[PDB]
């Protein structure tokens, strides 16, 4: 029993997005499909419902003027099209199996099966690779034999970037933080590692940054300050 | 309730092991095949009227309350057969076993499930149920929705 | 719309100990058919929600016995009888008695550990970045517990507002701590107009606030 959603999308404000949801392992047309979204860091929010049994549909008030839900019974697929997108539509969108009869309750309780989610990002930004700047270790980032160093990965779009240290051979004490979305609409994140301060003269520390959407790879040696 | 039953102000539905009447709109069962309008408050003006499936407002200082019909018990705000009180079925519901002269709760399952002999006969085994409904209207046929069969437009 | 309020927001637990999450609705969830349409969902990190409980107290197939649900009317409880490591994640209640279906705001189950003070480090902007017209100053709070910490930037003793952003890691799998990064972003020209850059940290693990600061250009 499973619901398989279409892949992630990036859209400009004012565009529309169509997310699909294919059912298998149960009789799709005996049931319906609810859509639920979750903005980054936030809780779950119900968007609407459509019956695959009879086509009736109901939309949440927040989206009712710009959402369209449809069924393709031939391919056991439910679609949700959200129109005139805005930045606060950025979210993961889930489909979930739900009631097919919106007028009567029997002995079936909905939302029992969920798809894997579809990320939708809405932004006027264009795809752009990051700039990578060293966060050099110094006396201001050194605490009793331990030094912190890092890389600031600034101004890229869309997510994600991946960061490793010394080509993945340095993992202890690495913290790669969640990206934040800047006022410019570009993302920024930092990755830091703590190391023995005695190792600053014996080891090279390189952060490896990869931004696949822009085919940008950067290696940045982080040199210590004396 | 059989395939030949006509539910008054309701419609037949079928599960893996039984048929029952479902009431239209917000009516309630006054017996196994008859639905009537429900009162919202039990008091002097609404005494004897139905207040829920198999329960009516009765008189018991003076006061009025919603009470299950003989043979039923109030469980989680619903009147269910006495012998179903401690039964849990999973993907279905408890009904009285019509084959057993001694009233005994057994599971009847959502369409696509059947009693699972590996799981104390709860509704956890996949299995098919043939629709038996006689859908009188030429434009209607038996349809599966939300774990039941019912008559609906073709 | 029915408001679903969950508590607590964050639930630190000890592996092997019971835990319980509360869900309260702004109106009765008993429907006109006598049933109460209240459900509980588990969302493990990076995954879809999974239903655990429906109709208040019924466990979904494949859900361990240690999960149970109870309550009535407007007041509901999800109980975990012995928390296992795999139970960390966010739990949501949901009502669909009243249209539209609405969710509680979520409860994050995390691993409880002893209080740990942050180690605080500050990084001036790099010369490379300054070459480009922008200056980012980064303050790191490393390996602390509990998750909540207050960070304030001061530039020449003036409190900054609206020009910093922060982000916090997930709870570490080895040691159950958190780390936080705060970035203060100024134009190079504004950065050059001030001397002392400081981040001030308050945390349960410090009896007095800790300040890390540098002088531009030292």
């Amino acid at each position: 029993v499973q619901l398989v959603q279409s892949g992630g999308e990036v859209k400009k404000p004012g565009a529309s997005v169509k997310v699909s949801c294919k059912a298998s392992g149960y009789t799709f047309t005996s049931y319906g499909i609810s859509w639920v979204r979750q903005a980054p860091g936030q809780g779950l929010e119900w968007m609407g419902w459509i019956s695959a049994y009879n086509g009736n549909r109901k939309y949440a008030q927040k989206v009712q003027g710009r959402v369209s839900m449809t069924i393709d019974t031939h391919t056991s697929t439910a679609n949700m099209e959200l129109r005139s997108l805005r930045s606060d539509d950025t979210a993961v969108y889930y489909c979930a199996k739900d009631r097919g009869d919106g007028d009567y309750r029997y002995y079936y309780y909905g939302m029992d099966v969920w798809g894997q989610g579809t990320t939708v990002t809405v932004s006027s930004a264009s795809t752009k690779g990051p700039s990578v700047f060293p966060l050099a270790p110094s006396s201001k980032s050194t605490s009793g034999g331990t030094a912190a160093l890092g890389c600031l990965v600034k101004d890229y779009f869309p997510e994600p970037v991946t960061v490793s240290w010394n080509s993945g051979a340095l993992t202890s004490g690495v913290h790669t933080f969640p990206a934040v979305l800047q006022s410019s609409g570009l993302y920024s994140l930092s990755s830091v590692v703590t190391v023995p301060s005695s190792s600053l003269g014996t080891q090279t520390y390189i952060c490896n940054v990869n931004h696949k959407p822009s085919n940008t790879k950067v290696d940045k040696k982080v040199e210590p300050k004396s | 309730v059989t395939v030949d039953t006509v539910c008054k102000r309701g419609f037949l539905i079928q599960m893996s092991g039984h048929l029952e009447c479902k009431c239209e709109n917000d009516l309630v069962l006054v017996n196994e095949e008859t639905c009537e309008e429900k009162v919202l408050k039990c008091d002097e003006k609404t005494v004897n009227k139905p207040c829920g499936d198999f329960s009516k407002c009765i008189k018991i200082p003076v006061s009025y309350a919603c009470k299950c019909n003989l043979g039923y018990d109030m469980v989680n705000n619903v009147c269910i057969p006495n012998e179903c009180k401690q039964v849990t079925c999973g993907n279905g519901k408890c009904i009285l076993d019509t084959s057993n002269p001694v009233k005994t709760g057994v599971c009847s399952c959502n369409i696509g499930k059947v009693p699972n002999v590996q799981d104390q006969n709860k509704c956890s085994k996949d299995g098919e149920t043939k629709c038996s409904l006689k859908c009188l209207k030429e434009q209607e046929t038996c349809k599966a929705v939300d774990g039941i069969y019912k008559c609906d437009c073709k | 719309d029915v408001v679903m309020t969950q508590s607590p927001l964050s639930l630190p637990v000890t592996l092997g100990q019971p835990a319980s999450i509360s869900c309260r609705s702004s109106q009765s969830l008993v429907y006109s058919d006598g049933n109460t349409y209240l459900s509980w969902f588990q969302q493990r990190p990076g995954q879809s929600p999974r239903r655990l409980i429906y109709k208040v107290s019924n466990r979904d197939s494949g859900v361990p016995d240690r999960f149970s649900g109870s309550g009535s009317g407007t007041d509901f409880t999800l109980k975990i009888s012995r928390v296992e490591a795999e139970d960390v994640g966010v739990y949501y209640c949901m009502q669909d008695t009243h249209w539209p279906p609405t969710f509680g705001g979520g409860t994050k189950v995390e691993i409880k550990r002893t209080v740990a003070a942050p180690s605080v480090f500050i990084f001036p902007p790099s010369d490379e970045q300054l070459k480009s017209g922008t200056a980012s100053v980064v303050c790191l709070l490393n390996n602390f517990y509990p998750r909540e910490a207050k960070v304030q930037w001061k530039v020449d003793n003036a409190l900054q507002s609206g020009n910093s952003q922060e982000s916090v890691t997930e709870q570490d799998s080895k040691d159950s701590t958190y780390s936080l990064s705060s970035t203060l972003t100024l134009s190079k020209a504004d950065y050059e107009k001030h001397k002392v850059y400081a981040c001030e940290v308050t945390h349960q693990g410090l009896s007095s606030p800790v300040t890390k600061s540098f002088n531009r250009g030292e």
